[PDB]
């Protein structure tokens, strides 16, 4: 997972997001980051509880 | 004029050179099926309205089309090049990768011949007990790790200080003591072609090395021996 | 004025103060970890681990 | 985890529906007329 | 300045007015007016003697530091050389373990006297040919002073001002003359006492009125 | 540097104060009965 | 214990040398006098 | 004995130095600070717009 | 009113310079969808392994695998 994370981080450093995805997900807003992070953390909470 | 055929040669017998590859670079074979060096076009999206004092806060629209100019080096120390997808930056990356791969291939072969250990187990053997050609070194592994990090960082920070994109690949000067390809002639072009071909061959060969050790569990000479003693 | 449930939205468009409030949260979490460790050490009885 | 599921739902709704956080437009009757446009909310498909 | 011209200090104090020659006009560093034997009347021989003196000064400074360093590092430290005394440190090349740098069996570990001599001959001959010719490999160091080159030999740029350069020249020549006198002292002390330069200093400091040349060795020298 | 342009003032009216006090005291009743055990 | 002594000696001499060589650096000239 | 200790209390050592390591630490740090201070004295003196002749200093 | 200059801010400035730069069109959405599908398949496989809905020869899936 660390190796894959490094590779994906390099990809996301090099490649710009698509225009359609940018507009759809509102990548210029920070509340979308907040919502996605909250989703990830509650997923992780369910996994660790199980 | 006998014993062969008279016959620019591309990577396919019948194919056309891409527009962005004009054949001026040394190893230019017109090979770019994915078009990674094609001049990229982008778009500019206006800033989102996030004002808390306004009734309506709409998203950002398209300001207009925007195609940047690449292959320009600046004094940034963290992003010197104008764009990631440029031909010159890709050439510099290819040259550095190839030189490292050439050194790696030769060193793995020579170390395997001299010491008798595989190039994979050599890392662990040196980690447990630092050595070189059977001679125990006077340094501790912690000191060696810190020294390697510091020295490599200093060398690469020295290398990054150049600003001319041409001299970023062929610095010359103290790195060409014999003055073999330090002018502008046909003799330097052939040497650059040979260097780029050797770089590509060594890159493919070390990808070999790595995969072969992954699959068969052997090194380079070990893989040769295992292949020979299998018929 | 702002309702009591919208107070922390002032740092939505302020990267510096967003970093500041995140740093404050990290400080509080680390302090809780240290204090909880000390409190558990003050009441632990390692005489019998069986 | 349950409370944060609710939080995710709330914040996603707030970030997508950001322009109508204070209220809907004053005149919003032509777009919400049944069978006025072929496509829902599209004013360029006025038929049927 | 203070160290140049007709008002510079002289080597006899107030008695030096009537002894200074007419060619020692105070133009070069270290000029104190000492030419009683008249060996520098010829300007060419004077220039050659100045070059010889500066080279001797640099070599003597290096030699004094290197003669006193390993002996200090062997008593007031944890280093264990094969031999720390300067006039007995050449015999380490004939030891069973060879010559180990800083007492470490994996630092230099030199074993053959002939190989070190050959390498030294090659390197020192090359550098001294470059210095004498005033012209290094591939035209390196051309047009520079044959005694104060600068440039590649001044990486830190401490001599980029002529006045600072003159003052540093005076400092260098005075330190070098002191080092030359100290190395002569080292030689004669090694001959007479037979102990290291630091041993003599420590023994003198143990009892200055009892452990000196006159109280120990003077009467046995005739 | 210049004053922060994101300055806002909070507010709370008497109805909100009464609702908050009522919520606090009712929760206190219920969970105090359950916590004293 | 000797390592602690060496570290403390280094720190103390560093601070005392700073004090001495700061008070030697033309201190009676850092005043708002005309 | 049962344990080990430095055993230096009430001995009367010069500057408390029972070790060349301590001597080297003191000397190295002092020399470094002095060397850093030495090169700046010409610049510091020039901040008063006066030469360091026999009349220099704060006088009354 | 440009801001407050700082050596570290100047060092990190190029990393925060392209706000709205986007790739025109759909970009690399299909590749990301392929990766998403592979991730979903992997998650299903591991969930079924834990749930004991799939049985593997060498996987004990019990406390006895600590032996
Ligand atoms: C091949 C390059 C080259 C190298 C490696 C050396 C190396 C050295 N030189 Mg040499 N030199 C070289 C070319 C030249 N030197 C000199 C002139 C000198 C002088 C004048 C002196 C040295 C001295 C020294 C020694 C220490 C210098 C610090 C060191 C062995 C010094 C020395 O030998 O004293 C111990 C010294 O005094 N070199 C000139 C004339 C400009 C050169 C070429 O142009
Ligand atoms: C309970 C219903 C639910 C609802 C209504 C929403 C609603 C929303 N989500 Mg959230 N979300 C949920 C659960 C939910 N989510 C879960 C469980 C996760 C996983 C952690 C997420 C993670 C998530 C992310 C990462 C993002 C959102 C965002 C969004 C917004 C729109 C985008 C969206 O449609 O995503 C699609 C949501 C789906 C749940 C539909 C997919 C249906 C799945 C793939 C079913 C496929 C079936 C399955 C493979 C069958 C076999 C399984 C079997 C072996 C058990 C909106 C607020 C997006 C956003 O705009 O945020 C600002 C975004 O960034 N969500
Ligand atoms: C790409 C650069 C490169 C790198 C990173 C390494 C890395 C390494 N080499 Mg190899 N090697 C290289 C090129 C390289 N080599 C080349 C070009 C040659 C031919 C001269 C060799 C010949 C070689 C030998 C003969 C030996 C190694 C060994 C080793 C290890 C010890 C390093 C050392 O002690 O340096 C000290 C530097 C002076 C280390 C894993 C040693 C080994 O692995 O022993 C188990 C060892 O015996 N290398
Ligand atoms: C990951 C962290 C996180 C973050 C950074 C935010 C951030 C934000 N939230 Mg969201 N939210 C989250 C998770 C998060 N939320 C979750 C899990 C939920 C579901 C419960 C919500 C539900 C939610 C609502 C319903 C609202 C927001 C709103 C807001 C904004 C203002 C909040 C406010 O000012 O409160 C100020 C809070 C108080 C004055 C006191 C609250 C005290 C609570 C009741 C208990 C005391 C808490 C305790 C000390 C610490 C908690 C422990 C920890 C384990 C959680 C801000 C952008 C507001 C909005 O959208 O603004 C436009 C809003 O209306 N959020
Ligand atoms: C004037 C010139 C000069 C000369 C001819 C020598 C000559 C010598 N030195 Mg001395 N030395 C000198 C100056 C000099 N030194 C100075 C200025 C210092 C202070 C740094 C020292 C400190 C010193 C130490 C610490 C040691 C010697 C040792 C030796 C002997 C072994 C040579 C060696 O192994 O080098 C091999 C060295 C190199 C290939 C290059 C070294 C580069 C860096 C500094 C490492 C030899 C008698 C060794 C010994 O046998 O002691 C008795 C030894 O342990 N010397
Ligand atoms: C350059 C400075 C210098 C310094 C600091 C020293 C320092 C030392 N010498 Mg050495 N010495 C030197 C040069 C120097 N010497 C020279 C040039 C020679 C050859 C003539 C000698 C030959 C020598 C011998 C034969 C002996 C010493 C010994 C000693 C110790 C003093 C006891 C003694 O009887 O001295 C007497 C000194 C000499 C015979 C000549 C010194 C002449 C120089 C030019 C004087 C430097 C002046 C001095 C620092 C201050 C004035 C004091 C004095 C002149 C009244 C002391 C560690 C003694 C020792 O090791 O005992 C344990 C001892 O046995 N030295
Ligand atoms: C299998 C993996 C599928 C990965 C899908 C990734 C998300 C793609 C989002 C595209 C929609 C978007 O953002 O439009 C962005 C654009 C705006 O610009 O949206 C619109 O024009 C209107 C959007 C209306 C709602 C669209 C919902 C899309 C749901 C897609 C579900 C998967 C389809 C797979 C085929
Ligand atoms: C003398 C030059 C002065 C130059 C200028 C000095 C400026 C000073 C600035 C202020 C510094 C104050 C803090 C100093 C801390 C370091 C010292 C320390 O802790 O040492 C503590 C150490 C203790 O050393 C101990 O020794 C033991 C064995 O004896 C063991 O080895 C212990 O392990 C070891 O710690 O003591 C010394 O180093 C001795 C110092 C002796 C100083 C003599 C000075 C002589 C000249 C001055 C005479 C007058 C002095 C004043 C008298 C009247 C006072 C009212
Ligand atoms: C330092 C550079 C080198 C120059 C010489 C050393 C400095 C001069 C010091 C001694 C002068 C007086 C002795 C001659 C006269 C003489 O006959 O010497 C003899 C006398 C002791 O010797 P004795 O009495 O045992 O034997 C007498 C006979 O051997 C001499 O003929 O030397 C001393 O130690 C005097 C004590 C006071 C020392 C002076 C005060 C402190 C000086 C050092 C200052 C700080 C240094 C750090
Ligand atoms: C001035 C005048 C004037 C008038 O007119 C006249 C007259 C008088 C003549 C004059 C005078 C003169 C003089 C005095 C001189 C002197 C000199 C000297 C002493 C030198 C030395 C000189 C000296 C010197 C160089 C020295 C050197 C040294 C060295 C290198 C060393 C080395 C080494 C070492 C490190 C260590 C090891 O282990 C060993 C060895 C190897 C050994
Ligand atoms: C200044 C400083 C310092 C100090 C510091 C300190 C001392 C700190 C502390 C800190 C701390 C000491 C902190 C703490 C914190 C805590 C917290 C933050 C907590 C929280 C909690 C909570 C939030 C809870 C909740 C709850 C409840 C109430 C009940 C049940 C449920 C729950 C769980 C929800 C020093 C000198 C070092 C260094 C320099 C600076």
């Amino acid at each position: 997972a660390g190796i894959l994370g490094v590779l994906a981080g390099l990809f996301h450093l090099c490649v710009r997001p698509p225009q359609r995805l940018y507009n759809g997900l509102r990548m210029g807003n920070i509340e979308t980051v907040l919502s996605s992070s909250i989703a990830a953390v509650f997923w992780a909470a369910f996994v660790v509880s199980g | 004029g006998a014993g062969y055929r008279q016959y620019d040669a591309l990577w396919l017998p019948n194919t056309e050179r891409p527009a962005w590859l004009d054949g001026s670079l040394p190893g230019d074979r017109g090979f770019d099926p994915l078009g990674l060096s094609r001049p990229a076009e982008y778009l500019q999206i206006d800033l989102d309205e996030l004002d808390q004092n306004a009734a309506v806060n709409k998203a950002g629209g398209v300001v207009g089309a925007f195609t940047p100019v690449a292959d320009q080096v600046s004094t940034d120390s963290l992003a010197p090049y104008s764009e990631v997808f440029g031909l010159q930056r890709f050439r510099e990356c290819e040259l550095i990768h190839g030189r490292w791969a050439m050194l790696a291939c030769l060193g793995a072969l020579v170390q395997e011949g001299v010491t008798g250990d595989s190039w994979v187990a050599a890392q662990t053997l040196v980690y447990n007990q630092p050595q070189y050609a059977g001679i125990d070194l006077p340094f501790d592994i912690y000191t060696l790790a810190v020294l390697n990090s510091v020295l490599m960082g200093x060398v690469e920070l020295f290398r990054n200080s150049e600003l001319d994109p041409e001299r970023r690949c062929y610095p010359g000067g103290a790195f060409d003591p014999l003055n073999l390809a330090s002018d502008d002639s046909e003799r330097t072009q052939k040497l650059r072609e040979a260097e780029i071909k050797h770089a590509r061959l060594a890159m493919v060969s070390f990808l070999g090395y790595t995969v072969q050790a992954w699959y068969t569990g052997e090194g380079a000479l070990g893989s040769l021996n295992k292949f020979a003693n299998g018929f | 004025g702002l309702p009591w449930y919208r107070v922390h939205t002032v740092v939505l468009n302020d990267p510096g103060r967003l970093i500041a409030v995140h740093l404050m949260h990290t400080s509080l979490v680390s302090g809780w970890a240290g204090s909880m460790a000390f409190y558990e050490l003050a009441v632990f009885d390692p005489s019998d681990p069986v | 985890a349950l409370l944060f599921f609710f939080g995710h739902i709330w914040h996603g709704a707030r970030t997508i529906f950001r322009d109508v956080f204070a209220g809907i437009d004053a005149d919003l009757d032509e777009q919400v007329e049944f069978g006025a446009f072929l496509k829902l909310g599209d004013t360029s498909t006025r038929r049927q | 300045s203070v160290w140049y011209g007709p008002d510079r200090p002289k080597f006899l104090g107030p008695f030096s007015d009537g002894l200074v020659p007419a060619y020692l006009t105070g133009e070069f560093p270290g000029d104190y007016g000492w030419d009683t034997s008249g060996l520098s009347a010829d300007p060419e021989t004077f220039k050659k003697y100045r070059t010889i003196e500066v080279i001797h000064a640099r070599w003597a400074m290096l030699g004094a530091l290197g003669c006193i360093f390993p002996e200090v590092l062997e008593k007031y430290s944890g280093v264990q050389f094969g031999e720390a005394v300067w006039f007995k440190a050449g015999a380490q090349i004939f030891a069973d373990g060879g010559l180990n740098y800083l007492g470490n069996s994996g630092l230099v570990h030199a074993q053959s006297i002939v190989a070190t001599l050959v390498v030294q001959v090659l390197l020192m001959g090359a550098v001294e040919i470059y210095r004498a010719n005033g012209e290094g490999p591939n035209g390196f160091g051309e047009g520079q002073d044959t005694l104060y080159p600068g440039g590649a030999f001044d990486p830190l740029g401490l001599a980029d001002d002529p006045d600072t350069l003159a003052e540093l020249k005076v400092k260098e020549i005075k330190n070098g003359r002191l080092a030359m006198l100290s190395m002569l002292g080292f030689f004669v002390q090694a001959i007479v006492t037979g102990k290291g330069p630091l041993d003599n200093l420590l023994q003198h400091l143990e009892e200055p009125g009892e452990f000196n040349f006159y109280a120990l060795y003077a009467n046995s020298l005739a | 540097a210049k004053p922060n342009p994101n300055k806002q003032s909070v507010e709370l009216n008497r109805t909100s104060l009464y609702w908050g006090l009522l919520l606090i005291f009712v929760l206190a009743v219920l969970f105090s009965s359950y916590i004293f055990n | 214990m000797l390592t602690l002594k060496i570290f403390v000696y280094t720190v103390v001499t560093f601070f005392v040398s700073l004090f001495i060589f700061g008070f030697l650096s033309n201190d009676p000239g850092r005043n708002p006098g005309q | 004995l049962v344990d080990d200790r430095l055993a230096g209390e009430g001995t009367g050592k010069i500057l408390g130095i029972n070790d060349p390591s301590l001597f080297w630490a003191i000397t190295i740090v002092f020399t470094i600070v002095w060397g850093v201070f030495y090169v700046s004295t010409r610049e510091i003196d020039a901040a008063s717009d006066r030469e360091n002749d026999d009349d220099f200093g704060l006088t009354l | 009113d440009t801001g407050i200059s700082t050596p570290l801010g100047t060092l990190l400035k190029p990393l925060n310079s392209e706000y709205g730069k986007v790739a025109p069109g759909w970009g690399t959405t299909v590749l990301m969808g392929i990766f998403m599908a592979l991730f979903a398949v992997f998650l299903v496989i591991i969930l079924e392994i834990y749930n004991s809905s799939v049985l593997l020869d060498d996987v004990t899936m019990s406390w006895e695998s600590l032996a």
